[PDB]
RNA sequence: GCUAAACCUAGCCCCAAACCCACUCCACCUUACUACCAGACAACCUUAGCCAAACCAUUUACCCAAAUAAAGUAUAGGCGAUAGAAAUUGAAACCUGGCGCAAUAGAUAUAGUACCGCAAGGGAAAGAUGAAAAAUUAUAACCAAGCAUAAUAUAGCAAGGACUAACCCCUAUACCUUCUGCAUAAUGAAUUAACUAGAAAUAACUUUGCAAGGAGAGCCAAAGCUAAGACCCCCGAAACCAGACGA
RNA sequence: CCGAGCCUGGUGAUAGCUGGUUGUCCAAGAUAGAAUCUUAGUUCAACUUUAAAUUUGCCCACAGAACCCUCUAAAUCCCCUU
RNA sequence: CUGAACUCCUCACACCCAAUUGGACCAAUCUAUCACCCUAUAGAAGAACUAAUGUUAGUAUAAGUAACAUGAAAACAUUCUC
RNA sequence: CUCUUACUUUUAACCAGUGAAAUUGACCUGCCCGUGAAGAGGCGGGCAUAACACAGCAAGACGAGAAGACCCUAUGGAGCUUU
């Protein structure tokens, strides 16, 4: 009994439907395109790291632009939100830059507020008071 | 398969051989462990045990004189005549229990299992067979097909 | 170093010969 | 290219045919019949395979032995060849000793 | 071999309606197996593209390769089947819709090298292509200006959309 | 399987035709090195691995084991309300539309396995309607296996084939382990 | 030529879809597609929507004008 | 070895194996001591007697040596007054 | 890959949920073999699984239709025109009733 | 849109059976195919070597008249590699079939022709409508590479992440082989199509049967025995020897 | 292509040497040595893998392991508990 | 403050080591029986190719590149030049 | 040769006809320094940079061609010599 590969055809077509739109030889050349696409396929599953380290860069400098606005430096802005106990993200910080600005402002605002008190706390011996917004809320 | 040398193309060495040194299987002296093996003749034991067994279910006749041909009839004993198998050797084994009254002929009887048919009013007898009697005795009816 | 030469090999002339 | 353009011409396989219909018929001719005939014996085709198996090299041997004598000279000449080429393949050639 | 091209001029289409504008009549010409490179024959079928019939018969008349005398046999019994055959009013309201080149079925011969080497030499057969769509030659493509760069330009930077973000 | 012979052969590099000169020189060329046209590399070579008949399939199954299959067949059957017993296989005509009516009439299935107890003794009614029919198959008992069981939807035993299989499929559950081959004389076999 | 019908088979399915695709078939109304039950559409149509729907006045909804005259002139047409 | 005879297509024994090893039907393999009748008048009475036990072989020894013997050899023998008769079977042998 | 595909912005039909949910699944046309092995897990879930289906989804018109048939498959249409085509080739009836539910939810 | 693509027959393979063997007239051992002249010459005679023994030097299986079994036993042997009986035992046997190939397959085969060689000798390629061609203005189209329709715009393994947006931004040192380690300026590869490379004993394991027995004479057996399943590639030297052909 | 012609056959010469070795998916997985006309290879150890059996394995407290001689070394071995 | 495939977070989980080894699936083909717009359960085997300066065929690249060819006029008769 | 120059023919380049070969992983095929299997068009840091022909040149592509002939290895060959 001889046997021979009879639906060789659909084999190649499912590696040169992802080559279509490559450039030259290797969109139509299995001998190409095979190699080229399982680049494609490799880069694109690393690209999912960087993806999400790219957006959060983008945020900082987004972040940092508007900061900058209000005269304030980004590591000022989110150290001192911390201190509130404002969990605001990166990506939600961006957002609100840009589309509620005042609302940036406020928040801008109370870090600079936060700030400039732990200054006072920090000058003095002790016998000051805890600030305002200094004041944490615990849970248990 | 590997990679390379001797191994991935099939070209290593014939089995016993262990690079160029001396084999172990040729640097042992010769000794005649088996020296003169075929012609050593062989008995299949068949002990008191398995005989009186064999009786007890039916297998074997003790109202008749017992031979080779009744035991290999009842399937008692297999005897290979072509592996130098001179006939049945009777063993001891099983001799405080053996209780049957049986006249068996044997080839070679311990003088054990002599005494215990013997308590029993028994009678046991040691008979030589050659190869090609043995062969006719323990299988009767492929011989008598051949016309001789 | 012993002299080395390789002759051409020819290739059958049908090859070259069809007409349509 | 390389794949045909049409459908091939559509299989008709009568499964109720005489020889599909009787396959297997005294297959225990033995078992039934009083052990008169083997089922081998029921086995057609050449006569050094009949009722038996081997590898390769075994019915090249056979073969040889049995119609080696009735064979051609240019069939006995590759009979005796391929013996030999199989001889020192399995005898000498491999991965296990 | 395929022999589509000259399978074209079969198409029959149904009565226009009234109201419908008047189609434009198309005819479909070629020569096979012209004894000629195509890739030379591919710069006069490029000459012409677009060109009147009677602006095409010209410049081909005057061209100095051989492959122009074929393609001017060729548009000329194409003008005379347009009249003849296709119900083209005017003659001369012809142009040039499509001119290519195509590979014709080519003979392998032996070229003789020294030292007793050889190559194989392709006697090279073309195909040429011609359509025919009545009416006057498409007017050319007015040269992009400033004014279609700068509103080009403006409307990519008005499309220009706030990106990863809400 | 056990009758199957495969009749495919190949050919070897050794067995076509020619082949015997190096067709080119070892070093030169430029070409890659060959010793021989008919390599399993060359269009027209020899087969690298290909079948090497005529080739035997033949293997047996214990004599036990193909005995107990006959007795799963029959159960099977059975269980399944596919076993129908006759006293006769007589017929009242040779009709062969009659026995096909007859089955549609008794719900018996697509085909029908006629099992009698003896070739020669089978009635011609049942002879002349089943030679003419294709699914309903006239069998005799020494012809009764587990392929056409399976292959048939509906068994039919006669009473005496009935009596004919129990003797000997049970023989094979109290017998010794044989001496020598069951055709040769034993005391109380046959019968 | 190759043994097998799988791979013809296979085949011949994209080449239908091709040739399909060149030419796109003109569309039709769904009640004309296999698997349509117009009084199990009308009744879904309003579960859908949670709507208790009359289905009288829901069907009469649906009918127009146009396909009233059509309707007739058919009948006309085949002398019915 | 020779795995496949030409003339019967059968496994071969290698019969240097059996001129020199004892193989009892446990599995177990018997070998005398290499340089036993060598140069006796510079070896101690400890040395040599040594030099004269019947040895087993170890597990790898033991299945070159069943490779490189057929079947036949491994069958159960009955030879009358076997002086290795009890050596056959083990006794008491955990795993 | 990203680029190799094309893509969409997150939407919905016609403001779906909004004012009210509006199930988009349309209809179904399950086609199952009478006789077709592969068929098997689709005879038994046309048995016991549609019709209890069906009393729930009351917007949804199934059709089942029994013919012979390789490779038994579920035609998906919904409100916006989108039309799905799953095979049930050889699924038991637990896969084809998350497949057949999964269907149900998708806009 | 071209070039092309697609096909199912020609025949062939392995068995069975059967013993086998031709012829018109004329010409043909001289320079064969040459009507017609004085001769006388006559056939027989151990294969070798490659290879294995990891060199090599004795040695290294080759149908020789019944399947099986005895048995890989007796025996032979640089007692190494390996070689290897017999006595005895004793079965079946109905040609016209195929889990064989289907134009790179299957015979080399359309043919031992064309072609190549002084000679011995080596040795191809390929065909495809239909009921009708006394229907040839006929049978659709759709598919490899290569091109054409339709050249090109900063930047870089040619893509990925993306994006309103092809590119511009960011990230990213082809593949195989071979190596301590290769983007390596180490190997191979123009590309498409087709073809092209893991063959089995010894035991062991797994799943059935029966069980002190197993097995359809042989063999094994101190739970064994029978059956089955499952592991061992392809191409390449320079050589050696035998017999022919060549001044 | 004469350090000894050519062709065919033995012949599928042999090659510890180079090259090649075809669907998908998961899992465990690196390295003391000895002998060898042997060091471009093999066989045995060692390591590694699968199955099976039943019982300790690893980490380690005291106590304990040499005189002769110079660095009175970092440590090791043994080892209950954990 | 920035900063990983470390860790947490929502959901999921067999799903990142060469040689080698264990395991789960599987394209197409043939056969048995099904099935009947292309399948099922099994049995088989010439059973799967991005690589061997692989074999054959097609077509590219180099490239329309290297290279190749016909003394002159005329009435095609003839004459002239060499 | 100092030390080359001029002219003729061929080749050459352009037009027309005909039309090969080695070579080719894919190429969207820059320069500097640095790095690295230790000598980079492709990596790092800089610099440069619309697109596309034709004619030259031979510094690089460890350029093409020939599985290095030198050297070593192989229990691979062969010729020749010999106490
Ligand atoms: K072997
Ligand atoms: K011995
Ligand atoms: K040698
Ligand atoms: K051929
Ligand atoms: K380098
Ligand atoms: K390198
Ligand atoms: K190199
Ligand atoms: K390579
Ligand atoms: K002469
Ligand atoms: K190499
Ligand atoms: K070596
Ligand atoms: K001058
Ligand atoms: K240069
Ligand atoms: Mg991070
Ligand atoms: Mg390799
Ligand atoms: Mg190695
Ligand atoms: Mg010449
Ligand atoms: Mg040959
Ligand atoms: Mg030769
Ligand atoms: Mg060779
Ligand atoms: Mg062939
Ligand atoms: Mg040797
Ligand atoms: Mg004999
Ligand atoms: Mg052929
Ligand atoms: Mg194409
Ligand atoms: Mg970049
Ligand atoms: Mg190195
Ligand atoms: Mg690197
Ligand atoms: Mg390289
Ligand atoms: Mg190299
Ligand atoms: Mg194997
Ligand atoms: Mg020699
Ligand atoms: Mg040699
Ligand atoms: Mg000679
Ligand atoms: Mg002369
Ligand atoms: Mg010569
Ligand atoms: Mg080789
Ligand atoms: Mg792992
Ligand atoms: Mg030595
Ligand atoms: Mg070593
Ligand atoms: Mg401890
Ligand atoms: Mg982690
Ligand atoms: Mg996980
Ligand atoms: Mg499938
Ligand atoms: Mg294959
Ligand atoms: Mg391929
Ligand atoms: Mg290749
Ligand atoms: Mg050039
Ligand atoms: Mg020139
Ligand atoms: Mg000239
Ligand atoms: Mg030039
Ligand atoms: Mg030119
Ligand atoms: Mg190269
Ligand atoms: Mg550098
Ligand atoms: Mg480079
Ligand atoms: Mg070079
Ligand atoms: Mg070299
Ligand atoms: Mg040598």
């Amino acid at each position: 009994l001889r046997n021979r590969v009879t639906d060789r055809y659909f084999r190649i077509q499912e590696v040169l439907k992802h080559a279509r739109h490559f450039r030259g030889r290797k969109n139509r050349c299995y001998r190409l395109a095979v190699r080229t696409v399982i680049r494609a396929f490799v880069k694109c599953t690393k690209a999912r790291y960087l993806k999400k380290k790219n957006m959060r860069t983008l945020w900082i400098n987004r972040i940092t632009a508007a900061s900058q606005e209000h005269g304030l430096k980004y590591p000022a802005l989110i150290g001192n939100l911390v201190k509130c106990q404002v969990e605001l993200n990166r990506k939600v910080l961006a957002d609100l830059a840009i589309y509620e600005p005042k609302t940036f402002k406020s928040l801008a605002a109370l870090a600079s507020r936060r700030r400039h008190e732990g200054f006072a706390a920090a000058l003095g011996d002790g016998k000051e008071p805890e600030g305002i917004f200094s004041r944490v809320v615990q849970y248990h | 398969r590997g990679h390379k040398g001797e191994r991935q193309r099939g070209t290593r060495p014939r089995l016993g051989f262990e690079g160029g040194q001396t084999p172990f299987y040729i640097r042992i002296p010769k000794y005649g462990f088996n020296e003169g093996h075929s012609f050593r003749r062989q008995y299949k034991p068949l002990s008191l045990n398995r005989l009186q067994y064999l009786i007890d279910l039916g297998r074997v006749d003790p109202s008749q004189p017992i031979d080779l041909t009744q035991l290999v009839n009842g399937r008692g004993v297999t005897i290979q005549p072509l592996k130098r198998d001179y006939g049945v050797q009777l063993v001891e084994e099983g001799a405080d229990t053996f209780t049957a009254k049986v006249n068996i002929e044997v080839q070679l009887a311990s003088e054990l299992a002599i005494a215990a048919i013997e308590k029993n009013g028994g009678v046991v007898t040691t008979a030589f067979y050659d190869p090609r009697s043995l062969d006719i005795v323990c299988k009767p009816v492929p011989f008598f097909l051949r016309g001789q | 170093t012993k002299k080395r030469f390789t002759p051409p090999i020819y290739q059958p002339k049908f090859k070259t010969e069809k007409e349509f | 290219i390389g794949i045909r353009l049409t459908l091939p011409p559509p299989k008709v396989v009568d499964r109720w045919n005489e020889k599909r219909a009787m396959f297997g018929v005294y297959d225990n001719i033995g078992i039934l019949g009083n052990f008169e005939k083997h089922p081998k014996e029921l086995i057609r085709g050449p006569i050094w395979l009949r009722g038996w198996k081997g590898n390769e090299l075994q019915r090249c041997i056979r073969k040889r032995k049995m119609v080696g004598s009735r064979m051609f000279a240019d069939d006995l000449h590759n009979l005796n060849k391929r013996i030999r080429y199989l001889y020192k393949h399995f005898n000498r050639h491999g991965k296990f000793r | 071999i395929s022999r589509k091209w000259e399978k074209k001029n079969k198409i029959v289409y149904p009565p226009q309606l009234p109201g419908e504008p008047r189609r434009p009549a198309e005819i479909y010409h070629c020569r096979r197996q012209i004894k000629y490179s195509k890739d030379k024959m591919w710069y006069l079928a490029k000459l012409i593209r677009g060109m009147s019939i009677d602006q095409a018969l010209a410049q081909l008349e005057f061209n100095d390769k051989k492959g122009a005398k074929i393609i001017k046999e060729v548009l000329l019994e194409a003008q005379d089947m347009a009249v003849r055959d296709h119900n083209v009013e005017f003659r001369s309201n012809l142009y040039i819709a499509e001119s290519t080149s195509g590979r014709g079925q080519c003979l392998k011969r032996i070229r003789y090298h020294g030292r007793g080497r050889f190559g194989i030499m392709e006697k090279v057969y073309c195909h040429y292509f011609v359509k025919l769509v009545e009416g006057p030659p498409p007017p050319p493509e007015p040269p992009k200006t400033a004014v279609a760069h700068a509103k080009e330009y403006i409307q990519q930077l008005r499309s220009r959309t706030i990106v990863h973000t809400l | 399987n056990f009758k199957r012979i495969s009749y495919a052969k190949t050919k070897t590099r050794a067995e076509v035709r020619g082949g015997g000169r190096k067709p080119w020189p070892q070093k030169g060329t430029g070409r890659a090195r060959h010793g021989s046209i008919r390599s399993p590399l060359w269009r027209g070579g020899g087969v690298a691995h290909g079948p090497r008949g005529p080739t035997s399939y033949y293997y047996m199954l214990p004599m036990k084991v193909r005995a107990l299959g006959l007795k799963v067949a029959l159960t099977v059957k059975l269980a399944q309300d596919d076993l129908h017993i006759m006293d006769s296989l007589e017929l009242p005509t040779g009709d062969p539309q009659y026995l096909t009516e007859l089955a549609h009439y008794r719900r018996w299935g697509d085909s029908v396995l006629l099992v009698d107890l003896t070739h020669e003794e089978m009635p011609q009614s049942i002879v002349e309607a089943t030679s003419r029919l294709k699914t309903f198959n006239l069998i005799p008992a020494v012809g009764l296996n587990v392929h056409s069981m399976l292959k048939h939807q509906t068994l039919v035993l006669t009473l005496p084939t009935v009596a004919f299989l129990e003797d000997k499929l049970l023989w094979q559950d109290s017998r010794y382990r044989p001496l020598y081959p069951f055709s040769l004389p034993y005391s109380d076999f046959p019968r | 030529v190759k043994k097998g019908f799988r791979a013809a088979f296979r085949f011949q399915k994209e080449l239908e879809r091709q040739r399909l695709l060149r030419c796109p078939p003109p569309p039709v109304r769904r009640s004309e597609k296999p698997n349509w039950d117009y009084h199990a559409e009308i009744q879904a149509f309003g579960h859908r929507l949670q709507e208790n729907f009359s289905l009288d006045l829901l069907k009469t909804a649906f009918v127009n004008s146009c396909y009233i005259k059509s309707e007739e002139a058919k009948r006309q047409q085949l002398g019915i | 070895l020779t795995y496949f005879s030409a003339r019967k297509g059968k496994r071969k024994t290698v019969k240097a194996v059996i001129d020199r090893f004892l193989r009892l039907h446990c599995g177990l393999w018997v070998r005398r001591k290499a340089g036993y009748k060598k140069k006796l008048w510079k070896k101690t009475p400890a040395r040599k007697k040594r030099l004269r036990e019947f040895v087993f072989c170890n597990k790898t020894q033991s299945k070159l040596l069943d490779k490189m013997t057929t079947s036949f050899w491994k069958r159960r023998n009955w030879y009358v007054d076997d002086p290795y008769q009890k050596y056959h079977d083990r006794t008491n042998l955990k795993v | 890959t990203a680029r190799g595909t094309p893509s969409r912005f997150l939407a919905s039909v016609l403001h779906n949920g909004l004012g009210r949910y509006v199930q988009q699944l349309q209809r179904l046309s399950f086609s199952v073999s009478r006789d077709g092995a592969s068929s098997r897990g689709a005879r038994e879930f046309v048995e016991r699984e549609v019709i209890d289906f069906a009393r729930r989804n009351p917007g949804v018109v199934i059709y089942v239709n029994s013919r012979p048939c390789c490779v038994p498959r579920v035609v998906a249409e919904y409100l916006n025109g989108a039309v799905r085509e799953e095979s049930i080739h050889c699924k038991s009836v637990e896969e084809i009733s998350t497949l057949v539910q999964k269907l149900a939810d998708q806009s």
